[PDB]
């Protein structure tokens, strides 16, 4: 089954700079050859097919070449809007089979995160258990690192993160922890800190409340 | 406006059987090629199976042959895929897809289904207030939210005001509680001053139990 491979696998330019992708064919595939956008989460668009070819209604920028065994698709406008993975496809012999997706970050200029705190809620109090959100707002670039501390007690129980999608907008991303005790627990404890390190900031920042 | 609409996603019980259409609106169905198209999450895309506009011819992936059938009905405009035997590693979503003349590649895309092949049950979430705060506010700008947890499955909706207030927002994926739940957030960010005036409700919605609820979300 001819097996498809494609070449970066992720790619972070900035906005305006031209992007270049690859996909290498097991053996020949000839002109046979569809390339897909998948931004999240929707439906696939074809692109390009016969690897030349664009589809109707695609913008310019996007654009295929290519044959044989080696194919690359184009844009020469690399734009914030294109933040996607693209999937290149065989069709020369059946099965029809895709590539592995170069997933297209758009590289743009550090931004530092607004972070802020949610205490608990008295309600979700009520059922049993507390959940204490640590919210990072639109920062550029994604690496983040986030502790969580209760009465300056360093956590390693026990929060799970979660990242948006690069905004389409202005490509910056969020994020938000989640410090989860027990309600008994959460009385047992004075100061609730969450404390983020992110390479747009000077130096760390942290947010606490108090009860 | 040609667009393909799937319906039927979910929860299986691991051993069972569950079908799916994707209903076709903007062009005549009838003489195209259609196709079924999955993925599993932490992977890409496998085909499925493909059926001639003929209705009559049918081509399945080794993984689905002899447990799968595709078929179509013309005259409704509607594509099916009556799965059977379903295991665990069949969860993916599915998509659909429409044969571009000369022929092989895939025209046209619905928007996909989840179908989460799991002996778990439904469980509906909660929905609780990320209520703004003197902590949650910055500048002539404040943060809300709702936090949704517990569920199963790994589909939930939330908009705000009812589709009314659409950004600001960002709504986070899911993660899968050590629980065997699912936990989220919701959160705008919103104009200050408006905190008074102005109402904000979280609107979320879990199909696979149907659990639908507003949350006024207001400050303190």
């Amino acid at each position: 089954d001819i097996q498809m491979t494609q070449s970066p696998g992720t790619l972070s330019l900035s906005p305006g700079e031209r992007a270049t992708l690859s996909c290498r064919a097991s053996q020949s595939v000839s002109s046979y050859l569809a390339w897909y956008q998948q931004k999240p989460g929707q439906a696939p668009r074809l692109l390009i097919y016969d690897a030349s070819n664009r589809a109707t209604g695609i913008p310019a920028r996007f654009s295929g070449s290519g044959s044989g065994t080696e194919f690359t698709l184009t844009i020469s406008s690399l734009q914030s809007e294109d933040f996607a993975v693209y999937y290149c496809q065989q069709y020369d012999k059946w099965p029809l089979t895709f590539g592995g997706g170069t997933k297209v970050e758009i590289k743009r200029t550090v931004a530092a995160p607004s972070v802020f705190i949610f205490p608990p809620s008295d309600e979700q109090l009520k059922s049993g258990t507390a959940s204490v959100v640590c919210l990072l707002n639109n920062f550029y670039p994604r690496e983040a690192k986030v502790q969580w501390k209760v009465d300056n007690a360093l956590q390693s129980g026990n929060s799970q993160e979660s990242v948006t999608e690069q905004d389409s907008k202005d490509s910056t991303y969020s994020l938000s922890s989640t410090l989860t005790l027990s309600k008994a627990d959460y009385e047992k404890h004075k100061v609730y800190a969450c404390e983020v390190t992110h390479q747009g900031l000077s130096s760390p920042v942290t947010k606490s409340f108090n009860r | 406006e040609v667009q393909l609409l799937e319906s039927g996603g979910g929860l299986v019980q691991p051993g069972g059987s569950l079908r799916l259409s994707c209903a076709a609106s903007g062009f005549t169905f009838s003489i195209y090629p259609m196709f079924w198209v999955r993925q599993a999450p932490g992977k890409g895309l496998e085909w499925v199976s493909w059926i001639g506009p003929s209705g009559g011819i049918t081509k399945y992936a080794d993984s689905v042959k002899g447990r799968f059938t595709i078929s179509r009905d013309n005259s409704k405009n509607t594509l099916y895929l009556q799965m059977n035997s379903l295991r665990a590693e069949d969860t993916a979503t599915y998509y659909c897809a429409r044969e571009g003349h000369n022929d092989w590649y895939f025209d046209l895309w619905g928007r996909g289904t989840l179908v989460t092949v799991s002996s778990a049950s439904t469980k509906g979430p909660s929905v609780f207030p990320l209520a703004p705060s003197s902590k949650s506010t910055s500048g002539g700008t404040a943060a809300l939210g709702c936090l949704v947890k517990d569920y199963f499955p790994e589909p939930v909706t939330v908009s705000w005001n009812s589709g009314a207030l659409t950004s600001g927002v960002h709504t986070f994926p899911a993660v899968l509680q050590s629980s065997g739940l699912y936990s989220l957030s919701s959160v705008v960010t919103v104009p200050s001053s408006s905190l008074g005036t102005q109402t904000y409700i979280c609107n979320v919605n879990h199909k696979p139990s149907n659990t639908k609820v507003d949350k006024k979300v207001e400050p303190k």
